[PDB]
């Protein structure tokens, strides 16, 4: 990708090891509380005792908006970007972008699936998709 | 316990907003010194007077580190209280409130408030991300940069879009935001689009940047830079105009990007503003003024809301059943806003609190209101993310 | 007037200094969160608690800019006061007094003041001058540079010859400062130092930075971190130890190079420690114990002088006269200061006021002091550029 | 010259090329206050009205110090550097170091006049030496 991409560090790389392994990893703290983006702390009561949990990747298009001029010029091959955010059922909050459905029909509050970015290779991005749309959960690399 | 409104603003300095091909370009220890004497000039006090510095911390031209000590060596000051902020567009409310705090705990007499935001002149020898870090571990550099989530226009978009859901959405009320703020531009010869008035319709046909949001909705970046010199009720007194004392003041930061908050609907403004209502002992009901940061509507109109002046999910209405000109009955951004008046980088929320001590002081020329004692201050920095708010009542 | 001593230190924690060749490389980000939580263990208090945070502003490793608000997303904490620093080595007592300052405005209950300073991990996609500014503009950068003036060794050096000069110099008195500091470092098992006792001579046969400054009167560059937490007096009462009441403070800043002091020998701890004993309504004799930064040695016996701890020009005749060891009749940096216990980058300052709260609340363990409830700390930045004062007296 | 070398300003300037013709000029304030660093205000009472003019260049050593250890690597051919701390009979301080005197015979107050050092080429720079002593006034570059 020319576009910039995540480098991972060793707090969150469990996070982007998991979209490889075409996962959604979210911590949790031991007292119930999901956390994201991730941290060695719970943001919540300060607990340090944080596991990674598996969670299905579901949730509802929090906000979105579409961009008429490019973030950078890089993101052109994308226009019109579906630029979101996702509030997963655990009630954590991902920034993303929306494919499989036009940018102009997005709906605040739409269910949605995840998506996993392959095409810049060595590096899987999270997309997110329409809960009952046909677009497939992975976008083999080119 | 809060401020008891002893501290009082007593002079301003402005540098006209200009775009950065006509701007000139000037060392930030030379604007520092610039600023800080047309300030007390306007005020009619002397350079020995200072004994307090506020400025902004990053991205001071000639120091990375050291600033206040750099700045008031240069200045020619001895400091009881070297401080700066890193508060973005909301560090000029909250340098006020730190000068009055220091003021009023008896470290310092008369404190100065300045920001450089005119560049340096450039050097043989001597940025695609809009603010965003990019640097190794910081959470947007790997959550934000490879989606193209970045800078701020989108980020308020997606706020505004999330509004428009939850509360329903009129793009004719926010475009009478810019119409009636260009309004109160084109009565003040100081203002970047004086004599140029707009209607609904010029808002609503300009381009679209980021669903919901127009063109004319976004401030454009200009060149600037402003000072504010705060002191004592008493040394105030002898001043040159009318003392305006800072009787309220509130702060909160909760989140950097919007997506972290708890609710983008419900912004930090409203703390920030219960706050300092309830330390001035005053409600919204109270202001004969407010000036209220404008880089975006959508700003606006939810500071209308979370600072109390309507109910929340009303704002729409609130715009369009008031008259927010300075001929209006909730007179609103009197120098334009930093939408009509100009937006001088990190200096533009300056001009919201300026606008306010030159309506409280009584120098607005054309623009003047009648009622000229309390003003509501508020100043936003990033997405909705460092907030500040300000009562400010005349003496 | 000035604090009325309703704020109290009730949680401390910080790294030991380590070198930074072997030291753990830590996000500053996940420093800042580290250092808080463990603060907020030591006073029993946990995180929604705190609504005010102070930290660094410059050199954050993963925010240019917006420091606050990144620190407080990543701690998760939503405050009322999200305040930065740019004061170096003066920055920790500045960050407890402003802390105190907001508690008693009404605007926090409880603030955490943090400092990063272990070096974050290196990504491949990621200082010769000792922090003097090379920006064009800068005037250390085209005054000082090309004539070797840099850093903060043979600054400290021409005020050690500047008072030599004027009032006598004893090179085996200053050592004294060194000797008695391994002492209480040698009953510290987390300096650096521990198990490593000097003599004097040994400081004299150390090798000559700048005359008359050798290696064993300078600190020695480590990594490290601190924090502490300050909450209301209220509040305090059920915390976990003894609160410590912040009752004095004084900050002043006069110059960026001691070049351009009115006397090099009239140094800003001066009028920074009579605020704060005025404000505490104290005086230098009723204190139980001296945390006073120790950078260079000089600083320690100006800090002496300018402090009121004896007269000016005696200084040398104090340190031959007297035990500063925590068994002596003036006990000083019984934590080994930060020549002993080591200097953590900008967080070394907090050595200090993190030891005044170990004795006063009775945690020294073989190095508590017998009268433990009144404490002068100092802190000192650039080379007698930025200082700090506090008077902290136990409940 | 692989030292740092002065990057005038259009502030700072005038002293730099005072120094290239021989001469210290520095800006005095229409109250009549000496200046030093070059500003564009007096830093004493905040007059606009400055005006440079030359000095004798003449003054005391306020202090000095020995580097045992360079600086810098790239001032090794200066060493033992003689850094100095020079007070103007007008009362401004300048940063310097002192040539043609034993670092051991270097004593605070001595009265010093100034050295216009031509080495680096195209910059002059501004070193002092005892006044009584006979070290001459310019260094010519080799
Ligand atoms: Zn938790
Ligand atoms: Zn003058």
């Amino acid at each position: 990708w020319n576009k910039p991409l995540p480098h991972p560090t060793e707090i969150s790389a469990p996070y982007w090891e998991g979209l490889k392994a075409h996962e959604v990893r979210i911590q949790q703290c031991d007292r119930g509380h999901s956390l994201f983006f991730p941290r060695t702390h719970c943001p919540t009561c300060g607990s340090r005792s944080l596991k990674w949990s598996k969670v299905s990747g579901e949730g509802t298009l929090y906000s979105f908006t579409v961009a008429r001029i490019p973030t950078m010029p890089e993101f052109t091959d994308e226009m019109p970007q579906a630029l979101a955010v996702i509030e997963l059922r655990e009630g954590v909050r991902i920034n993303t972008t929306m494919v499989g459905v036009a940018p102009e029909a997005l709906k605040v509050g739409m269910e949605v699936r995840p998506v996993f970015d392959e095409r810049p290779g060595e590096v899987t991005l999270l997309r997110f998709t329409a809960h009952a749309g046909s677009h497939p959960s992975v976008i083999k690399a080119d | 316990m809060g401020l008891q409104g002893k501290a009082a603003l007593v002079g301003v300095a402005q540098y006209k907003p200009q775009k950065y091909a006509t701007a000139p370009r000037m060392f930030h220890l030379e604007q520092v010194a610039d600023l800080t004497l047309q300030a007390l000039e306007d005020a009619g006090m002397e350079l020995s007077e200072v004994d307090g510095l506020i400025t902004s911390a990053p991205h001071f031209h000639e120091a990375s580190c050291f600033v206040p000590a750099m700045a008031g060596e240069y200045l020619g000051v001895r400091l009881n209280f070297a401080e700066v902020v890193d508060l973005g567009g909301a560090s000029s409310v909250a340098m006020v409130w730190r000068a009055a705090a220091a003021i009023e705990l008896g470290l310092c007499n008369t404190v100065v408030c300045v920001l450089p935001s005119r560049m340096a002149p450039i050097s043989e020898h001597d940025s695609r991300f809009g603010g965003h870090s990019t640097r190794f571990g910081a959470p947007e550099a790997e959550m934000d940069l490879p989606y193209g989530h970045m800078a701020q226009n989108t980020g308020y978009a997606m706020i505004a879009q999330r509004y428009g859901a939850v509360h329903g959405y009129d793009a004719a009320a926010l475009a009478r935001i810019c119409v009636d703020q260009r309004f109160n531009a084109c009565h003040n010869p100081d203002a970047m689009f004086y004599g140029q008035p707009i209607t609904v319709d010029d808002v609503l046909n300009s381009r679209m940047v980021a669903d919901p949001l127009h063109v004319l909705e976004i401030v454009l970046p200009a060149a600037g830079g402003g000072a504010m010199i705060v002191t004592r009720a008493d040394r105030a007194r002898t001043t040159r105009h009318r003392p305006v004392s800072i009787v309220g003041c509130g702060e909160h930061v909760s989140s950097k990007s919007p997506t972290y908050m708890a609710d983008m609907l419900q912004t930090p403004i409203g703390p920030a503003s219960a706050k300092a209502f309830e330390m001035a002992g005053m409600r919204p009901s109270d202001m004969h003024m407010a000036q209220i940061y404008d880089c975006y509507t959508i700003t606006v109109m939810l500071t209308l809301e979370d600072a109390g002046f309507c109910e929340k999910g009303k704002g729409m209405d609130f715009l369009r059943n008031n008259d927010f000109t300075f001929k209006g009955n909730f007179p609103m951004n009197t120098h334009g806003g930093q939408l009509s008046f100009g937006q001088s980088g990190t200096a533009g929320g300056m001009s919201q609190v300026i606008e306010a001590v030159h309506q409280i002081q009584g120098r607005a020329g054309d623009r003047q209101l009648g009622r000229n004692d309390l003003a509501y201050v508020s100043g936003t920095g990033g997405v909705m993310s460092e907030q500040g708010a300000l009562i400010l009542r005349g003496a």
